[PDB]
């Protein structure tokens, strides 16, 4: 048998996964990073939005602080995020942005002097005073009042993953790519580790360690049309799933983006630098001021997604060999001044789309985009099967709830990385673990078996167009908009999906690099992952964040102010099984009300949240009068850990 | 050798424990020597080419040429001593040169095929760097040798005699396309390869250098094309065995 | 589109004991906006699963899809197959790396013993505290700093030179160029002879000779000409 | 390119996946055009010595040398032929045996700093090979150019102008050294590498090889040495203006 | 902490140590012989008397 052994063992190679291991590695911790690719290729480097912190720098950031943050995240989450959570993510950010600038990452800075446009109407002119100049600039990204995105041009997420990639090199972190954990190794509800199969060889190994670490990513490949990499299919979070014990949070939490390239869903970020890219139908009309009147296009994201899809069940949509779309026009603009960076949008539409923006216009769709929902953690980011921790887009360490803010989610993974990574090392030196060979040797075994039937396998399923029959299900039945009726009718063909993909059978018999092979296993995960999100959709009869229930159109506060568990614990069962985890609003520092974006008044309230609600105000008012700071009023409504080192202040411009 | 010499080659590095230096100075002098014998190839075919000015010319330049006003008479032993100088730098060029050489089967299999698949221009010149600089190990050797043993055979018709005559055209003829596409190539590459022209806009730059080189290079290989018909005329016009046309005598012989 | 395309792929598994290498061909009919990406997929999912290639963002990011396509090492994901009058399309893995399968080769793996070897992070002495301001630093720097920060690490530089392809040992454009990025950033404090101890050598910058290949086929746009001349100039006069 | 030479440069292999044979045949060609040349050497040298058994004798052998019944006329035009012949082959040779050569700095110092410490006669003598080798690229190919396009300036007479006037006894006199290390040292490396004699008591073998070398170059260069001095000789004694040694003429020329 | 894991583990690499391994790994034990030296240079390289065995 091949074993390795490390102290601290990492599953995913994205910022979180990497942050995480520089964390355990720093303390003397041998830490291993396995990772399906090289790390420096992870979903994260496609980031091109920017980072939520609030640094408080530029003139349009002026004032902002943590509580500002803070609100923004819980009302974006429509109340669906753990508030504890949430603090310890606002209250890290400005220390993730600031160490990320001493590792390098070159955050575009502010210069004094005046800017034009940039803004919806009134003002046009930004003055960015002497005492700024130097700082590290921020944009307007996520529908934020207080600007508070972080960027370096156009190439955020890739320059922050590339340092911290870096800084693991630097610390001998161990990277090992082209290496696949496809299952967990556990016993008496403790993971110790994860058997591989390594992609090139086709060696199946155990790596065992004190602690384990999934910060996997998203499962937007399950639908068909996603601004994901190809790589982010959720078997991070289909073998936590299966080991019967952990259990996955919120799983039809998922956020859809309104404007990404059609069909291929790859990211315009049009619209964004500079606002001017307007939305069209077939007929060429502007019709966002039909839906929003004020707004228009510049209502909130999620807002758009929807007047998207009732605009084109309108009739109203563009026909195509790939399906329905509308249009993103820009050339509107197509010219402007200089004094800085601003030209890329062009090149995605010229060597993709085929075109250019500045003449014709770009068809676009919502699709997929990120996932809220995750592996359950509590606040430390450990799993119920102990032992395993999770961390970033796999996690559903929840700060997001039902609605991700933009710009919030690399940030999660960065900041999560830190905080995790700490509480992560905590564990792992301090855990002491039993390492039965017996144990090693079943798990290992019965994954060659498994990989032996696979390959020997006389089944007569065709694992692509069982894949892509999945992917067309997810897309037209757990889109924007749902209803029991169709709901309904996907978990049943998943189901009858997933009992097919084991009735698969492939021409390559080799077991070393082999691609067919590949999806021979993973699609039977991706399925149960499948399964997750739509029971959960199903059984979820309420309107909250992203989940959009017809049947259901309000936020029931009463029945479903809370948390969906899901779960495997019989191998040979074909459905997930769902539990409900409730919200304490008394827990919370901000109760339930309006969300700030979309219809008003469209959530049955909770005679808790008003009882709650008046107390806040209360113990506010009071603690108010006797002059206590916004830190001392905030620690009396909800306090929150934080590790040592990261409970200190964040220093501002004026402080 | 010497002990320091024995620590660096036993142990990769410097008695001072850092990388040696000598690689530097080899890439600067393997430069200096190519940008020497570039621009000497510049003016050698402008007056090499006054016989196209008239034999009185020609004559002009040769005798004036290296030391003249010391001796009114000739003392071709200049002409001798200019051109072991510029053997030697010719030497040295090609023995710094010759390690960028591909140097096995591999080596050369491979970048030949490169090479084919890429169509990349630069890429290609430089293949045609290596191979018309092998073949001047040759060709040039044999022009520099008589050029600094017979210096006194150097005129309008003494030149024109070895020409045809002795059928030295033949050489001239390959060197001449040989060491104009080495030197124009090997101007154009050193001056991106150390950027003394970037400036702001480097893409323009080597674009200019680039068509600037086409230029001088047209204009010099249809120059030196028109002087080598020069000489080869008046070389096939000798026709009296009473002549002494190598040799021929003017003042200081000729 | 409704043209008939003709792809030819290069095809070796040098862990199969019975495997030759040879080409093998498809036949595909092109559709507007195709991308080598769709054709690859397409073969993959309906002609032939045998065929190893390595794909991920799709959108010309991430670096991972780098191969010789007609003679050039390009991104698979952002060439179309309509720039291609013949319709006939000849895909080779990238040269100068070692060989997994087919179109597939180990480019993560030379980058990250690349990036240990130049030491890719920030060297400073001190650990400024990330609970106070920022340092500042101009605009302009923090621009040009970007500007060489923007390498994807996708390999086509390397396997375009020719340098690199008879000797291995040669750090390549895409070092060269990770060494002006740490040079030309404030934040780094290491010197002009601390640079010179890590590419200082025939393997370092002086191996360079200058074909541009790397620069013409950078599918970023690095100034990657100027900037290893830059280098150049800085390293020969050390000591 | 051809298919075939694109999947051995990225496969490393053949078509039939084995490795190339071109190594082993190059790795014979190189051996093969160093015999050629080192046996053309020796003979050489005794056709070129015929000067010490009178003008007479060298005049003989030169005139019959190289087709003379076909025409008893003369027609040097053949020993162009001969000696375009035996350019190519130093050529070829030079080419491949250059592969052998150190190729960079590291190299170079590394192995010179070996050769110092080692104090190993037959490491030494390669030294000697490649430096030697490296030499000829410049001094044998004057000589077999003017060899080529000269071929009626050979003869007592006029071999001797050559010699002394137009000043070719200092490369001579370098080139003598040269090729004579270079081609016998090469000979007997030649025997060990491949062991065509070794027998049963290769050591002894071994043992008489060097010898035989070591005798077999002193009786070269003693005799090179003296037929030196002869065309020399002649060389200084021509003093007549109007005697045309180069061309000095027989029946057919000379 | 460095930890390596093999089937079984050898501490010796002359003839015994590494004859041993030998019957291990042939039956897919995975297996490292550890030694203070090169193997080959083990203290049963000087035996010059010979082996004793009834042929
Ligand atoms: C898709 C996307 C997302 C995105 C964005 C633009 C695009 C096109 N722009 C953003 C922005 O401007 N601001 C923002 O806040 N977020 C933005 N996002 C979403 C964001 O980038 C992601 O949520 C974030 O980068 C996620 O980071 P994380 O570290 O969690 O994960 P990752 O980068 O996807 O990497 C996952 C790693 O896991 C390895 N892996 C996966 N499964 C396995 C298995 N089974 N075994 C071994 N390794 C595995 C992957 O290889 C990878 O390295
Ligand atoms: C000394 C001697 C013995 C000998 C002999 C001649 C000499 C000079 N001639 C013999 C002969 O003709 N016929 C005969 O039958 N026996 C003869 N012997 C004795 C015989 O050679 C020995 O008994 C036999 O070779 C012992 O073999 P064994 O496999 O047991 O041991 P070894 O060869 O000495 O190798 C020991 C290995 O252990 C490694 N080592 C030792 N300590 C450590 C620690 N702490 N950690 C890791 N490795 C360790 C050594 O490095 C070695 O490889
Ligand atoms: C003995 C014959 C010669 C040999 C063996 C030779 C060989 C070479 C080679 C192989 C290079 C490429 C070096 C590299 O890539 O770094 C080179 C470059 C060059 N050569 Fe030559 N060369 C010869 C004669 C000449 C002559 C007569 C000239 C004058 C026109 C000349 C001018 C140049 C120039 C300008 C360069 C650029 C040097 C550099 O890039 O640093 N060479 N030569
Ligand atoms: C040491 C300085 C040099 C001198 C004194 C010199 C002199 C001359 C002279 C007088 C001629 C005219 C014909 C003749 O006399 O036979 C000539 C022609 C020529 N030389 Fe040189 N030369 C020198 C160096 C070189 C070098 C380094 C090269 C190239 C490696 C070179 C290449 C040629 C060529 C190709 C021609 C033909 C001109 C034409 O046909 O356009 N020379 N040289
Ligand atoms: C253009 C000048 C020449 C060059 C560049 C040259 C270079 C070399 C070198 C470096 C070697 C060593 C090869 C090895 O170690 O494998 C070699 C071997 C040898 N050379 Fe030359 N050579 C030249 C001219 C000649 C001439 C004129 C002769 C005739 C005397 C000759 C005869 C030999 C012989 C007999 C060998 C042995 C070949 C072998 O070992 O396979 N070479 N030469
Ligand atoms: C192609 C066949 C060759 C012919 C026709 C030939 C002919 C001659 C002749 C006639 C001489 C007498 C002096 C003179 O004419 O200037 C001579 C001398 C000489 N040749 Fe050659 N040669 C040939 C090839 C070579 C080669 C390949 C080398 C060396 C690379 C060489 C080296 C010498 C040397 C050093 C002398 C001086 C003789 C002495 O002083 O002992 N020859 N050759
Ligand atoms: C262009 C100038 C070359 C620079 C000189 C230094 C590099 C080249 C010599 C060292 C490497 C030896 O290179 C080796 O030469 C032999 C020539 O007999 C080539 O042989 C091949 O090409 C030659 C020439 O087209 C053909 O006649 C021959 O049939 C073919 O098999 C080998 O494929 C090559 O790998
Ligand atoms: C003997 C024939 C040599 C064969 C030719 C091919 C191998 C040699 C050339 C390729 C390698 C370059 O080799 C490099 O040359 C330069 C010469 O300027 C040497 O330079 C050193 O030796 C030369 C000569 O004694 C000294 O004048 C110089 O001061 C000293 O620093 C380098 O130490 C050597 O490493
Ligand atoms: O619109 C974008 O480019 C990125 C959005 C994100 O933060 O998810
Ligand atoms: S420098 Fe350009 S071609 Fe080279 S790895 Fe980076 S992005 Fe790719
Ligand atoms: S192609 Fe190679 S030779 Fe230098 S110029 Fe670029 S790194
Ligand atoms: S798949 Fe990422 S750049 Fe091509
Ligand atoms: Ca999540």
């Amino acid at each position: 048998m091949k074993v390795q052994y490390c102290d601290s063992l990492v599953i995913g190679g994205g910022l979180a996964g990497l942050r995480a291991a520089v964390a355990t590695q720093q303390k003397g911790l041998s830490t291993i990073v396995l990772s399906l690719i090289p790390v420096k290729r992870s979903h994260s480097a496609a980031a091109q939005g920017g980072m939520q912190a609030s640094l408080g720098n530029s003139k349009m950031s002026d004032g902002d602080n943590e509580d500002l943050h803070f609100m923004d995240t819980v009302k974006g989450s429509d109340w669906g995020c753990d508030q504890k959570v949430a603090r310890m993510f606002v209250n890290t950010a400005p220390k993730a942005i600031r160490e990320l600038a001493a590792w390098g990452v070159p955050w575009t800075r502010i210069h004094k002097g005046d800017r034009m446009a940039i803004i919806n109407a009134q003002k046009t002119t930004i003055t960015e005073e002497d005492f700024r100049h130097g700082l590290i600039h921020s944009r307007d990204f996520g529908g934020t009042k207080k600007w508070r995105t972080c960027y370096t041009a156009d190439a955020t997420g890739h320059t922050m993953l590339f340092a911290v990639a870096n800084e693991c090199l630097k610390l001998g972190v161990s990277i090992q790519d082209r290496k696949e954990a496809i299952a967990l190794i556990h016993q008496d509800g403790k993971c110790y580790g994860a058997v591989v199969r390594d992609l090139v060889t086709g060696d199946i190994i155990a790596y065992v360690a004190k602690g384990t670490l999934i910060a996997t990513g998203g499962y937007g490949r399950i639908y068909k049309n996603t601004t994901n990499a190809v790589v982010c299919e959720g078997t991070g979070t289909a073998i936590a799933l299966e080991t019967g014990i952990a259990q996955l949070g919120n799983m039809e939490a998922v956020q859809f983006h309104p404007t990404p390239l059609f069909p291929s869903g790859i990211l315009l970020t049009e619209g964004c630098r500079g606002d001017g890219g307007i939305l069209r139908d077939v007929d060429g009309h502007r019709f966002m001021p039909d839906y929003e009147p004020e707004k228009k296009e510049l209502a909130s994201r999620d807002v758009v997604s929807r007047r998207m899809i009732e605009h084109i069940r309108k009739g109203k949509g563009v026909q195509s060999p790939y399906g329905q779309h509308l249009w993103l026009d820009i050339s509107i603009l197509g010219r402007k001044h200089i004094e800085t960076n601003l030209r890329d949008v062009q090149e995605i539409c010229e060597y993709f789309a085929g075109i250019d923006p500045a003449e014709k216009w770009a068809p676009v769709l919502p699709m997929q985009h990120y996932s809220m929902g995750g592996i359950r953690t509590d606040y430390r980011g450990e799993a119920k099967l102990k032992g395993l921790f999770s961390a970033g887009e796999a996690a559903c360490w929840d700060m997001h709830g039902f609605n991700r803010l933009g710009g919030n989610s690399v940030s999660e993974a960065v900041v999560a990385g830190m905080i995790v990574g700490e509480y992560f090392a905590e564990h792992c030196a301090n855990t002491q673990v039993d390492l039965e060979t017996k144990t090693l040797e079943k798990f290992v075994k019965g994954q060659e078996a498994y990989m032996k039937s696979l390959v020997e396998s006389k089944g007569t399923e065709d694992v692509f167009k069982i894949k892509n029959r999945m992917k067309d299900v997810m897309d037209d039945n757990v889109g924007i908009f749902r209803d029991g009726p169709h709901l309904e009718k996907s978990v049943k063909e998943l189901e009858e999906l997933y009992k097919k993909s084991k009735n698969v059978g492939i021409k390559n018999k080799r077991l070393h690099a082999n691609p067919e092979l590949e999806e021979a296993y993973r699609v039977p995960m991706m399925l149960k992952v499948a399964l997750c999100v739509a029971k959960g959709a199903l059984d979820r009869t309420e309107s909250r964040g992203a989940h959009n229930r017809e049947d259901y159109p309000k936020r029931d506060d009463i029945n479903w102010l809370n948390r969906t568990l899901a779960s495997w614990p019989n191998p040979e069962q074909t459905l997930p099984t769902l539990e409900y985890e409730a919200l304490d609003v008394n827990e919370m520092e901000i109760a339930p009300r309006y969300r700030g974006y979309g219809a008003k008044g469209n959530y049955i309230e909770n005679p808790l949240s008003v009882k709650r609600q008046e107390e806040i105000d209360k113990i506010q008012s009071e603690l108010e009068a006797a002059g206590k700071d916004r830190h001392a009023i905030q620690e009396a409504l909800m306090p929150y850990e934080l590790p040592a080192k990261y409970k200190a202040r964040n220093e501002r411009l004026g402080d | 050798m010497t002990n320091e010499s024995i620590l660096e080659s036993y142990s990769g590095v410097t008695p001072e424990r850092k990388k040696s230096r000598m690689p530097a100075k080899l890439d600067w002098w393997q430069s200096a020597t190519g940008l020497f014998l570039g621009l000497f190839m510049i003016g050698h075919m402008f007056f090499v080419s006054t016989i196209l000015l008239g034999d009185n010319v020609m004559l002009w330049v040769t005798k004036k040429f290296e030391l003249d006003f010391i001796f009114e008479g000739g003392k071709p032993i200049v002409v001798s001593f200019l051109a072991a100088f510029v053997f030697a730098v010719f030497i040295a060029h090609a023995f710094l040169a010759m390690r960028k050489f591909p140097i096995n089967y591999r080596q050369y299999l491979t970048f030949k095929t490169h090479k084919d698949l890429m169509r990349h221009g630069d890429t290609t010149l430089w293949w045609i760097q290596a191979m018309t600089g092998f073949a001047m190990f040759f060709l040039g050797s044999v022009h520099l040798y008589i050029m600094m043993t017979q210096p006194q055979t150097i005129g309008p018709v003494s030149s024109s005699f070895r020409m045809v005559s002795e059928w030295m055209w033949p050489l001239y003829l390959v060197l001449l396309f040989a060491v104009e596409l080495h030197g124009s190539v090997g101007l154009y590459r050193l001056a991106v390869k150390w950027g003394w022209f970037d400036g702001e806009t480097p893409d323009k730059t080597r674009a200019n250098l680039k068509k600037l080189k086409t230029l001088m290079s047209a204009f010099l290989i249809v120059l030196g094309l028109l002087t080598f018909g020069a000489y080869v005329k008046k070389g096939l016009e000798q026709t009296d065995p009473n002549i002494d046309y190598k040799y021929f005598d003017y003042k200081r012989t000729h | 589109m409704g043209r008939m395309l003709t792809i030819r792929v290069f095809k070796y598994d040098p862990q199969s004991a019975v495997s030759k290498p040879h080409f093998q061909e498809y036949k595909i009919e092109e559709a507007p906006s195709m991308t080598i990406f769709i054709v690859l997929n397409m073969i993959r999912e309906t002609y032939d699963p045998d065929l190893n290639f390595d794909f991920v963002c799709r959108a010309g990011i991430c670096g991972s899809c780098g191969m010789m396509i007609n003679g050039r090492p390009s991104l698979a994901c952002r060439t179309l197959t309509k720039d291609f009058e013949d319709g006939v399309i000849t895909l080779l893995p990238l040269p100068a790396f070692k060989l997994i399968k087919d179109l597939s080769v180990d480019t993560g793996n030379w980058f990250n013993g690349m990036s240990q070897r130049v030491e890719s992070w920030i060297h400073a002495q001190k650990e400024h505290d990330i609970s106070k301001l920022e340092e500042r630093i101009e605009p302009e720097v923090a621009q040009e700093v970007f500007e060489l920060d923007r390498c994807i690490e996708c390999g086509c530089c390397i396997a375009a030179c020719g340098t690199k392809i008879m000797r291995e040992d040669f750090v390549g454009a895409a070092g060269l160029n990770r060494v002006v990025r740490f040079m030309i950033d404030p934040h780094d404090e290491r010197t002009d002879e601390d640079y010179y101890e890590l590419i200082g050598d025939d393997d370092g910058v002086f191996g360079c000779m200058t074909l541009l290949a790397c620069h013409d086929v950078c599918p970023k746009n690095l100034p990657l000409q100027s900037k290893i001349a830059y280098l150049r100039r800085k390293m020969v006069s050390v000591n």
